[PDB]
């Protein structure tokens, strides 16, 4: 995908 | 009206703020229902699952009855007693943020679990003939002579003593009992560098892991064929990739002190994918479980002939009884899907001697042939899913199966199909290339199970649970609402009334028991966090279609509404484009009368993704609310392209990416700004990651009028730089869309950016293997020479993800400070 | 004192300001005098030179008389009739950014010129036996069968028909009349790639080019030895490097579309340099002019045996007679220089057969040995220079020569040494290796010719010219002032008086006619731009020791003081350290009294460079005037460690880089503030490139209190990432200066940076191969994780230099706008 | 040599 991964 | 200005906090102050709001902060998954088979016992089932702060196998006991006055809280028993490159890349591909045991395998007949915690592969037994433990189990290390890490370990379903795994891109098969270990493929030399050694067996290419979410290239055959003497023949089907011809890219090495680059294979758009093909290992064994011999076989003809036009192996596996191996296969443009049975009689041993090969080819009948049991087309695209159920073989001339397809109605629905396994007209003996239709099969029946203006769910672990006894099929779907994912059920023989099982007002992600007499549901809503509760099913004596539900027990109680988190309200509007476009609005906390507020617009609005729906936005989208509280309006919109709303909606931007999106963001922002007199449209900011950052740049390039500032995170500034699996699906080959590529590429239109500073901000992971840093670096190059300013920030330890905690703290701190200093605060509007 | 604030302009306005102050905007070099020998003609000499739009060979005629009333402007005549990676790098390493002919080679005897221009190599004859052309000559291309660029052509001085060049790191020779072409060395393989093949012949390694301004690695023997048959032998000495053991660094590729990085060999501090040797190629030519045969030759013993302790080959060449080949050799720590004579009898044929190679070694006598004709140590370091002049052989026993050295007094001076060529005590025959002293020649006398509190210049084409009839030596020096380089002359027989030949008030760069009866000076002061003029040398009849000059002709008339340009004031102050440090004050234009202004401190103050001297700073440092044109005080200081102020002054930062330099920039900045109260200390900026940006970062990290903003251009954040030849010279081997490195490496002390934003700006070339971009990106790694903010600017088309004009345009604009918004303007002091 | 090249 064109999909990041941040999890605050 | 009068403008509101947010409080100017310092950098050090803003860090204290973000540190303290963070100061208080994943559910269970991979459930399995195993029957206790205890006549005298209190419990009917025992469930196993992975839970978290590590991540380990737990179990919980399922009682035959419940006290219906009280809430049974299921207690968690732990099953278990107490980074490489191959992992850390895979963890990026699978998008898995948290450490531990990501998944596990299990064999029914034996009880054998099998899983990979850290570098080690382990196994334990519970549930089988050997019983049910009441205490933690001590994990049995599978031992090896393999130097490097081992990936993708799988239990052989036929013999649970055997397991396979990947090692240095080759297949191996350790035995958990005899301890016999053997290399089944000799395809890749671990020592020789990647530049001149690109072959690899049993593995999923970068593109298949990244763009088709397929993380494995080998499939154990479920049954073992007997031998004369008394042993047995196992089989592994695998994909042999040859990435020789694929492009070589250089991405910076994480060890920045080395100042070197890792070379990895990246099928850039319009270039070639690897030279895939199928293959199969025939592991012969004696009665003692000793490996007699391993014959390694290949297709009787090239993969380019037998599977004419196939450019991707999207999925694969075996038929329940091991008779045929199956495979789902896309053409390159990803508008033509197939489903092809592949008989093991298609594969012949590899032979160097030329006239032994000749002999072996002629021993194979002409009648043995790839049987294409389904073909579909479309003028938009295939979206691959995990749904496929093959029923057991009633008649030897046929194959019943359920599959899903967007291609018929324009929406994804379930279809029961019986395909007739005709002897193919084509006869290899005569020697020729099969005609375009020589392998096609006749479709005997095609009964649509579901239908309507809504979709069945197949991606991301949504699947179907089929009850082959009652002849029903369970499935998640968007029937009740696009904003809520609910569980349903229906007969697959007499399709008709669908029955929703999950309760209204929530968004569930169910995991139905293999016995179809139970189902779990992780649910939440905009207000509440995510509870996880167990529910029991019931057929009335007079009517097996009607399944009714009863809450049984709670697996995990919700925290309850987070203190200091006002959730957003989920709005809609009728679009000029003939659609009900949904949005989310975070009103500023403690509103003022007669004061307009600075507006931030978070965004992604690309394919495969819905942001606007009824789920708890306190976990991941926490800061949208922290923003609001500081005094920003926060808007989120799902432009045309978002998922869970049919193919034709999703397809609107095909060949047109970046050209239709902002139109909807602004549309909803203006629909809002009329109703909500507190929305200051002169101070709008936009920000997103990936496709989000893409549009943020578009937003600023196109609509300098609407958007004052744009913050682009790891954006696509150039489509000629992305990969095949994605860009070809949505934009096609760059020759067949000369003009869409150019319009959809912001770095080609660098002069369109604003000559005002303090407006563009670029963020990018410096080690980004996916959206390569070049995207930023080249945008900047053309910006620099177009004479336009930018503010840049790099996150040197990062990729297409933020994983180091101190990197994420900096992103948040900076984005807030930037937003403050160039949008919200009074000093920001002074600068102009 | 009320603060002045600069006029706030927009981006687009500042762009237009800068482009209009750029609106109205290169001198000659490489002069050579050639006599006409025309007793009936009007011209004594004709001079040739390189001049500038491309840069070509011109010439002018020198008349035997001049009308001493009038001034003669010399007429410029065109002599001629009108990039690869190799070139692109050579240009970087040489600090040439002017398209044209870089240099040429002339053969006195024949008239033959030889100059690389573009890909090709050309020759033309003019000014030998065969007359003097009155019209432009057609360049004659040397034909080739070599597929790739031919770097470093050189004429054979013994035979103008022969030339040599380098091609894919091997030495070829080409006959400009018999057309014969021949590869002399087969060391590198052009089809082989980087990592595998890393040997080379006739070439200067990266470190030799970037750190010792030595670009060639091969040296024609000036005389040819005769064969019995009528033919002759031609010789070529050369360096043979093996870079297999050198580390390998990935620098980004300029083609950003490719998304790849070029690999090349970077001898990091503490790592290996290339292991080196000398070699010799004997080309037997027949009487006809055809090559009979070429013999390659290795030293009789290994390099590390004969040249014990030697790490670098600083310079090399041959003696005027050709009997010995000389070489100036440093140890690794660069605190031991040795001039060594190397006889061709030391070289033997390369022979793979071991019975023949044994027999060759024995044939060469024990008496043939290297001869260390000079050796010296220092406790600071050896600055290599282009001074070394051998006199002809009076006696066969000895050799006379002039060399320059700082070791003796602490200042560089001229020393006519006369060494004795004793038979070494060493005997190969015996078997063992040599004792420490075995090749040290005794000094028969070491006369000092100059001495004082000032230096002779020996780098960047400053050198000595030597009258051997009059027994004089013309050199360039600082005897009158460190701020002015003047041409001086002195007798070397009985030394003493030192006649200055240039005029006070300007600093000069001078070529002296090889005949010593003429000299040219390029001269400027702070006020007037550079002119070039030609002065006639002359002696009174009664004492040829004594010399005088007369103005003969202008070559380049100056532009006449640039318009709207205010030169700075050169100032000085007797510092706390006891050295008279210097500076340059740019007062702001139209000083409104009762006020104080923002102050930008420009800085370099690293080794090998004096920023502050009596030269026009309105070409290169044009913008330092613009900064005052907008109301910024600009200050420059030559802190300790600068050049032209003795050695011990330059040795101040040994093992201590970053520590001592800001203390002087602050001291001087305070001194100025007292006398000149228009200096607002509350708003002081600092900026510099390379070592400039290094100390910009130190300024901010050490003195948050003094410096509001610091703008750091391609800084040395971390010393361990820098090459051996520099770092080890000034800071030593990392193991032995552990602390000095920590303190000097600002990448380490990221914690010590300001927790305020809008103070630190980082500028860097993305393709920088010298100060690798990883310097910036690692500081950024640590600033993030140490919680601190930064502003970043990258120039993707730039190495350790700004060469695209569009990239430079953006930089100056960004710098102007940055200082305006974060220092100088009113909005800036509000932001705090 | 930590010595940048620029002319303007």
């Amino acid at each position: 995908s064109l999909r990041f991964l941040y999890e605050g | 009206l009068e403008p509101f200005y947010v409080e100017r906090y310092s950098w050090s102050q803003l860090k204290k703020l973000l540190a303290d709001t963070r100061k208080y902060h994943k559910a269970p998954h991979d459930f399995m229902f195993v029957k206790r088979n205890d006549p005298d016992g209190p419990h009917s089932d025992r469930i196993y699952y992975l839970a978290m702060r590590e991540n380990t196998l737990f179990y919980s006991e399922i009682p035959k009855t419940i006290n219906r006055a009280a809430v049974l809280m299921l207690s968690w028993k732990p099953l278990l007693d107490l980074y490489s490159r191959e992992e850390e890349l895979l963890r990026e591909r699978k998008r898995i943020g948290t450490v531990g045991i990501a998944s596990y395998d299990y064999h029914q007949g034996s009880g054998t679990f099998l899983f990979q915690a850290g570098s080690g592969i382990y196994h334990v037994k519970d549930g089988g003939p050997q019983g049910f433990t009441q205490q933690p189990l001590r994990p049995n290390l599978v031992e090896t002579s393999c130097p490097n890490i081992r990936m993708d370990p799988k239990l052989c379903p036929a013999d649970p003593d055997w397991i396979a795994f990947i090692h240095s891109n080759d297949i191996w098969i350790s035995n958990i009992v005899t301890r016999e270990e053997r290399r089944l493929t000799y395809v890749h030399n671990e020592l020789a560098n990647m530049e001149e050694d690109a072959r690899s067996a049993g593995v999923a290419t970068f593109v298949l892991q990244e763009e088709f979410d397929r993380y494995s290239g080998y499939w154990w055959c479920p049954k073992a064929e007997t031998t004369p003497s008394g042993g047995k023949i196992l089989r592994i089907l695998y994909e042999e990739n040859d990435e020789s011809e694929v492009e070589i890219i250089h991405v910076t090495s994480p060890m920045l002190e080395t100042r070197r680059a890792d070379s990895f294979r990246y099928p850039k758009t319009g270039t070639a994918n690897p030279k895939v093909t199928f293959k199969m290992s025939e592991i012969m064994i004696d009665a003692e479980g000793r490996i007699i011999d391993v014959i390694d076989k290949e297709l009787i003809q090239p993969f380019e002939i037998l599977f004419e036009g196939v450019e991707y192996i999207a999925r694969a596996g075996w038929t329940p009884e091991g008779k045929y191996a199956w495979s789902i296969l896309l053409d390159r443009s990803q508008t033509r899907l197939q489903i092809v049975l592949i008989s093991p009689e298609l594969f012949i041993p590899v032979e160097d001697d030329v006239m032994e090969r000749q002999r072996l080819i002629e021993s194979v009948p002409d009648s043995v042939t790839p049987l294409i049991i389904y073909e579909e087309t479309t003028d938009i695209w295939i979206n691959i899913h995990d749904i496929f159920h093959v029923f057991p073989q009633s008649h030897e001339e046929e194959i019943e199966f359920i599959f899903a397809s967007e291609c018929k109605t324009g929406f994804r629905h379930l279809y029961k199909i019986t395909s007739i396994l005709k002897e193919s007209k084509y006869k290899r003996s005569s020697g020729g290339l099969p005609a375009p239709s020589d392998f096609k099969c006749p479709i005997k029946e095609e009964i649509a199970i579901t239908s309507g203006e809504w979709e069945v769910l197949g991606r991301h672990g949504s699947n179907i649970q089929v009850d082959e006894v009652r002849r029903l099929v369970y499935f998640e779907g968007t029937k009740d609402s696009p904003l809520e994912h609910h569980l349903y059920v229906v007969s697959y023989v007499n399709p008709g009334e669908v029955t929703r099982l999950t309760d209204r007002g929530y968004s569930h992600s169910c995991c139905i028991s293999q016995h179809c007499d139970f189902f779990i549901s992780k649910y939440s809503n905009q207000k509440n966090p995510h509870c996880v509760s167990l529910y029991k099913l019931s057929s009335p004596e007079d009517d097996p279609t009607c399944k009714t539900k009863e809450f049984w027990a709670t697996i995990l109680d919700s925290a309850g509404p987070l203190p200091d988190y006002t959730p957003p309200e989920i709005f809609s509007f009728e679009s000029t484009t003939g659609f009900t476009l949904y949005g989310m609005l975070y009103k500023p906390h403690d509103l003022q009368p007669g004061k307009k507020y600075p507006t931030v617009l978070f965004i992604y609005g690309g394919p495969q993704v819905q942001l606007v729906n009824n789920r708890f936005k306190g976990v991941k989208y926490f800061r949208l609310n922290t923003l609001a509280s500081l005094g920003y309006v926060v808007v989120v919109i799902d432009n045309r392209g978002s998922c869970h709303r049919g193919l034709k909606f999703e397809g609107a931007f095909k060949y047109k990416m970046g050209q239709i999106e902002i139109d909807d963001q602004v549309e909803g922002l203006q629909y809002l700004a009329s109703r909500y007199d507190f929305i200051d449209l002169d101070r709008v900011g936009i920000h997103g990651w990936s496709y989000g950052g893409y549009l943020s740049l578009m937003a600023l390039m196109q609509r300098s009028d609407i958007f004052r500032v744009a913050i682009a995170g790891a954006p696509v500034t150039l489509w000629i730089f992305y990969d095949t699996g994605y860009t070809e699906r949505y934009m096609g080959h760059p020759d067949q869309n000369e003009q869409g590529y150019y319009l959809g590429s912001v770095a080609m239109q660098a002069e369109k950016f604003p000559s005002e500073p303090n407006r563009l901000l670029l963020l990018h992971g410096f080690l980004d293997e996916n959206v390569h840093f070049a995207h930023t670096s080249i945008l900047l190059s053309f910006l620099v020479r177009a004479g336009k300013p930018y503010d840049l920030q790099i996150y040197p330890q990062e990729r297409h993800s933020i994983r180091v905690p101190e990197s994420g703290e900096h992103y948040e701190l900076h984005l807030l400070h930037y937003l403050q200093e160039n949008l919200g605060s009074r000093i920001a509007a002074l600068k102009v």
